[PDB]
C-alpha cells in the first residue's frame, strides 16, 4: 500500500505540475508559447511517458515544460533504480512446494515420506511406476522437508503426471493435513540403508509411524526397516494392526534370508524376485537360454479362496489337481485354527 | 522408551499403570503419549491428556517461566525454594 | 519361505531378551521341526533318474508329490545344455514353473521342498 | 445506438438432484470421452465464433443484420445456440453454483449469447463484447494433452504461456477496437476512430513492446484510459508472472552435450580425478 500510494502520488505531482506549466508559456516569450492541455491528459502524458512508451500525439511544448520532463525522467529513473530492488525482491517471493494436495474424485492416492532423495525415489519410482504395469491408477504424493536438488525436480518432472511433491514434515500435524492423509489409501515409509547409526534412524522412522497412526488411526502403512530388533517397536503402538495391512519390512531380515536359501538352493533369489516383480512382455524366437528362461519369467504369485469342492481333501491332492487339471501350481495354504492365529503352511504334508 | 514401558505385560497386571514422566522437547510430541483416540489433534498443550495428568514434563514451561520472572520477580524466588 | 518360518510368538520372546535361550525339548517343540524345507535334487542317481532321460516334467511333479509330497516349483538348467556341441561352462539359469509339456535332460536340477523326516 | 439494450441484457444475465448433478458432470467432465469430445467441440467452435467475430468486425458495429440476410448470423445463432445449452448443461452440475457463476468462461456466456439472442431478435445486430470468446484458447493446452501429444511438462508450460498471450492481446484488442470505433458517451459519440481491427492489434503489439511509432494511437478518452489500463496490467502481469516461468524456462546444462566424430582426427578420453 505505502508503494500504491507514493507511485500514485508522484504520478499526479507531475501531472499537475505539467499541466501547470505546460497551459501557462515561457515568462521569457511574454506568455505567448503555452499549449492547452487538461490534466487528465497530462496523467496520459506521464504514464505514456514512464512506460517508455512515447507515443508522441501528447508531448510538452514549452521550454520549461520540456525541461520538467526531462528532469522527471531522470528523477524517476533514479527512484526506480535505487527502489525497485530492496522492495520488489522482497514481495516477489513465493513458497516453492508450499500448497496443498487437492483429492480427485476416483483417484486414490498413496503418501510416501520418510528418506526422499534421489536414489530412493528413482528405485521407488523404477518398482512402482513401471511401465508393465497395468492397473495403477493411484497417485503418488511424496512429503519430505528438504526441497529438492536439480536431479530430483528433474525426475519429478519427468513423472509429473503421477508424482507430487510437497514440503513438510510428516511429523507435523498441519503438513499430514495438506497432504490429505485421511483420504490416503496407504503411507509408504523409505529409510536410508547407508547411515552411521541404523538404529537411530529406525527409531525417526517409528517416530513418523506413531505420528501418522496419532493423526489418523486407520491408515494402513508400509514401512522400511534397517534392523530386525527394532520391529519389536512396532507391536507398542496400538493403532498398529498388521492383521489389518500394517506392514515392517526388513531389509537386512529379507536380503540375508534370500541368501540364505539360495545358500541352501542356488538361484532361488533370482526366482522369488521374478516372482514378484512385474517384467515387460519380450519375444525370444532364437533357441537360447534366453528364450527359455523368459518363459518361466512370465509367471507371477497370486492369492486365492480355495473353492468348496476342495474342502475335505488333502493338500497334495488338491495341488495335483489343480496342477493337472486347471494348470495352477499351488505352494502354500492359510491354515485358521481356533487354538492360534492364521499361519502359512508351505506344501503341507497329507496329514492336513 | 515411554510405549516400550507401557506395552509390558507382568506376573501378578499390564505396564499401563506404571507412574512415569517423560521429559519432552517439543509440545507436538506430548500428545504421543496418550494412546487413547483423541478426536482433535489439535488441542493445545495444557489441554493433553498427558499434560494434565502430569505424566508429561515439556521443558517448554521454562520458557513461561521466564516471562513470568519478568513480570514478577517474586514467583522464581517462590519457584526454586 | 526365506526366514525358516519364524513365527511371530519367537520374535516376541527375541523382543523380550534380544537373545535366542535354549530350552528343553518336548513333544510340542518337537513337533515343530516337521516343516518344509528348500532344496535342490539332481537325476542323476535317485528315484527320478529314469524320468530324466526325455520325460515330462508333469510326471515327475506328480510322481514327487504323490510319493514323497516333494513340491517341485522349478528348474535349474545348465546354461548350455540346449547346445548340441559339448562345452565347460558348468552354470546353470531359472525356469521357475514350467508347464506339463516341458522336456528334461538327465543334467538338471530340482527346486523342491522337502518334509522333514 | 442500441448498445444499452444489450449491455443491460448481458449484465442482467451477469447477476435426486444430486444424482442428476452427477450425471451432468460424468458427460463434462474428462474421465469419459463424452466430456472429453465435448471439451474439444466447444473449442473449435468457440474458434469458429472468433472467425465470425472477425468477419462481422469488418462491417461498422452499428449494423442491420437481419436473421435472413447474412447467413454468417444464422452460424452464429446456432453457435451460441450449443453455447447456450453447454453452460446450462454445466449449471446443475456445479458444488457451488455461486463460484461456478463467477468463472470467466461463465462471464463471457453471459456477455456474449443474450447479446447475441437480441440481436437476432431485432434484427438489428451490435458488435459488442463477442471477443470475449478468445479467451477460450487458454483450454487448448489442456487438449494437447487430451489427444496424447503434449508429453513434456516443459512444453506443456510453454503452450499455457502462449494461449494466455495470445488471448490476452487479442482480448485486449478487441477491447481497443470497440471503443474507438465507437465514442465517448458525453461527446454523443462524435469523437469516434475509424480503426479496423488488425490495426487495433498492431497498436496493442507496438504498445506492449514499448517501442510506441505514434503512427496508430488511441483518440477518445475511453480509449486512452483503457491504454494506460492495459499499460498497467501488462507491466503488473509481467513483473509477476515472468520471473518464475520464464527463468525456470531459461536454463539449459553447460556440458551436458555429445562428442561430435571429426573424420581424420583421433581422439583420447580422459577420465578419473579430474581437478
Amino acid at each position: 500500500v505505502n508503494l500504491l500510494s507514493i507511485f500514485i502520488s508522484t504520478w499526479l505531482t507531475a501531472a499537475g505540475f505539467i499541466h501547470l506549466v505546460e497551459n501557462s508559456g515561457d515568462p521569457w516569450e511574454n506568455f505567448q508559447n503555452n499549449q492547452a492541455l487538461t490534466y487528465w491528459e497530462c496523467v496520459y502524458l506521464l504514464m505514456v511517458t514512464m512506460s517508455t512508451v512515447g507515443y508522441g500525439d501528447v508531448y510538452a511544448k514549452t521550454t520549461l515544460g520540456r525541461l520538467f520532463m526531462v528532469f522527471f525522467i531522470l528523477g524517476g529513473l533514479a527512484m526506480f533504480a535505487s527502489y525497485v530492488p530492496e522492495i520488489i525482491e522482497l514481495i516477489g517471493n513465493r513458497k516453492k512446494y508450499g500448497g496443498s494436495y487437492s483429492a480427485v474424485s476416483g483417484r486414490k492416492h498413496i503418501v510416501v515420506c520418510g528418506h526422499i532423495t534421489l536414489e530412493s525415489v528413482s528405485n521407488f519410482l523404477k518398482a512402482f511406476l513401471h511401465k508393465a504395469r497395468d492397473d495403477v491408477n493411484v497417485e503418488i504424493v511424496f512429503l519430505h522437508n528438504i526441497s529438492p536438488n536439480l536431479e530430483l525436480e528433474a525426475l519429478f518432472k519427468r513423472h509429473f503426471t503421477q508424482v507430487e511433491f510437497y514440503q513438510g514434515s510428516v511429523l507435523n500435524p498441519h503438513d499430514l493435513a495438506r497432504v490429505k492423509i485421511e483420504s490416503a489409501d496407504a503411507c509408504l515409509i523409505l529409510a536410508n540403508k547407508y547411515c552411521a547409526d541404523p538404529d537411530a534412524e529406525d527409531a525417526s522412522n517409528i517416530m513418523r509411524v506413531i505420528s501418522i497412526k496419532n493423526y489418523h488411526p486407520k491408515i494402513r502403512i508400509i514401512t522400511q526397516m534397517l534392523q530386525y530388533h527394532n520391529k519389536a517397536h512396532l507391536l507398542n503402538i496400538p493403532s498398529w494392526n498388521w492383521k489389518e495391512g500394517d506392514d515392517a519390512i526388513c531389509l537386512a531380515e529379507l536380503k540375508l534370508g534370500f541368501i540364505a536359501q539360495s545358500c541352501l538352493a542356488q538361484g532361488l533369489s533370482t526366482m522369488l524376485a521374478n516372482l514378484f516383480s512385474m517384467r515387460s512382455f519380450i519375444k525370444i524366437e532364437e533357441d537360447t537360454w534366453q528364450k527359455y528362461y523368459l518363459e518361466g519369467v512370465s509367471n507371477e504369485m497370486y492369492t486365492e479362496y480355495l473353492s468348496s469342492a476342495f474342502v475335505g481333501l488333502s493338500f497334495p491332492t488338491v495341488c495335483e489337481l489343480c496342477f493337472v487339471k486347471l494348470k495352477l501350481l499351488m505352494i502354500a495354504i492359510e491354515y485358521k485354527s481356533a487354538n492360534r492365529e492364521s499361519r502359512i503352511l508351505i506344501n503341507p504334508g497329507n496329514h492336513l | 522408551a515411554s510405549l516400550n514401558i507401557k506395552s509390558m505385560q507382568f506376573d501378578d497386571t499390564t505396564g499401563v499403570n506404571i507412574p512415569i514422566i517423560t521429559e519432552l522437547v517439543n509440545d507436538t510430541n506430548v500428545q504421543f503419549l496418550d494412546q487413547n483416540n483423541n478426536n482433535n489433534p489439535d488441542t493445545e498443550l495444557y489441554l493433553t491428556q498427558p499434560f494434565a495428568c502430569g505424566t508429561a514434563f515439556a521443558v517448554s514451561v521454562l520458557d513461561s517461566l521466564m516471562s513470568a520472572t519478568y513480570f514478577n520477580d517474586n514467583i522464581l524466588t517462590l519457584i526454586r525454594t | 519361505l526365506v526366514t525358516g518360518g519364524a513365527t511371530p510368538e519367537l520374535e516376541a520372546l527375541i523382543a523380550e531378551e534380544n537373545a535366542l535361550r535354549g530350552g528343553y525339548s518336548t513333544p510340542q517343540t518337537l513337533a515343530n521341526r516337521d516343516r518344509c524345507r528348500v532344496a535342490q535334487l539332481a537325476l542323476l542317481d535317485g528315484p527320478f533318474a529314469d524320468l530324466g532321460d526325455g520325460g515330462c516334467y508333469g510326471d515327475l511333479f506328480c510322481k514327487a508329490l504323490k510319493t514323497y509330497n516333494m513340491l517341485c516349483f522349478g528348474i535349474y538348467r545348465l546354461r548350455d545344455a540346449h547346445l548340441s556341441t559339448p562345452s565347460q561352462c558348468t552354470k546353470r539359469y531359472v525356469i521357475t514353473n514350467p508347464p506339463y509339456e516341458f522336456e528334461l535332460v538327465p543334467t538338471d536340477l530340482i527346486f523342491c521342498l522337502m518334509q522333514f523326516d | 445506438r442500441m448498445w444499452w439494450a444489450f449491455l443491460a441484457s448481458s449484465m442482467v444475465t451477469f447477476f435426486w438432484m444430486t444424482s442428476v448433478k452427477d450425471w451432468a458432470g460424468v458427460m463434462i467432465s474428462a474421465q469419459t470421452l463424452t466430456g472429453r469430445v465435448l471439451v474439444v467441440l466447444v473449442f473449435a467452435l468457440s474458434i469458429g465464433a472468433l472467425v465470425i467475430y472477425f468477419i462481422d468486425s469488418s462491417n461498422p458495429i452499428e449494423s442491420c443484420q437481419n436473421f435472413y440476410k447474412d447467413f454468417t448470423l444464422q452460424i452464429d445463432m446456432a453457435f451460441n445456440v450449443f453455447f447456450l445449452l453447454y453452460f446450462g448443461l454445466r449449471f446443475i452440475a456445479a458444488n457451488d453454483k455461486l463460484w461456478f457463476w463467477l468463472e470467466v468462461n461463465s462471464v463471457v456466456d453471459f456477455f456474449t449469447v443474450p447479446p447475441v439472442f437480441v440481436s437476432v431478435y431485432l434484427n438489428r445486430s451490435w458488435l459488442g463484447l463477442r471477443f470475449l470468446r478468445a479467451l477460450r484458447l487458454i483450454q487448448f493446452s489442456e487438449i494437447l494433452q487430451f489427444l496424447n501429444i503434449l508429453k513434456t511438462s516443459n512444453s506443456i508450460k510453454l503452450v499455457n504461456l502462449l494461449s494466455i498471450f495470445i488471448s490476452t492481446w487479442l482480448t485486449a484488442a478487441g477491447f481497443i477496437h470497440l471503443v474507438e470505433n465507437s465514442g465517448d458517451p458525453w461527446e454523443n459519440f462524435q469523437n469516434n476512430q475509424a480503426l479496423t481491427y488488425w490495426e487495433c492489434v498492431y497498436l496493442l503489439m507496438v504498445t506492449m513492446s514499448t517501442v510506441g511509432y505514434g503512427d496508430v494511437y488511441a483518440k477518445t478518452t475511453l480509449g486512452r484510459l483503457f491504454m494506460v489500463f492495459f499499460i498497467l496490467g501488462g507491466l503488473a502481469m509481467f513483473a509477476s508472472y515472468v520471473p518464475e516461468i520464464i527463468e525456470l524456462i531459461g536454463n539449459r546444462k553447460k556440458y551436458g552435450g555429445s562428442y561430435s566424430a571429426v573424420s581424420g582426427r583421433k581422439h583420447i578420453v580422459v577420465c578419473g580425478h579430474i581437478t
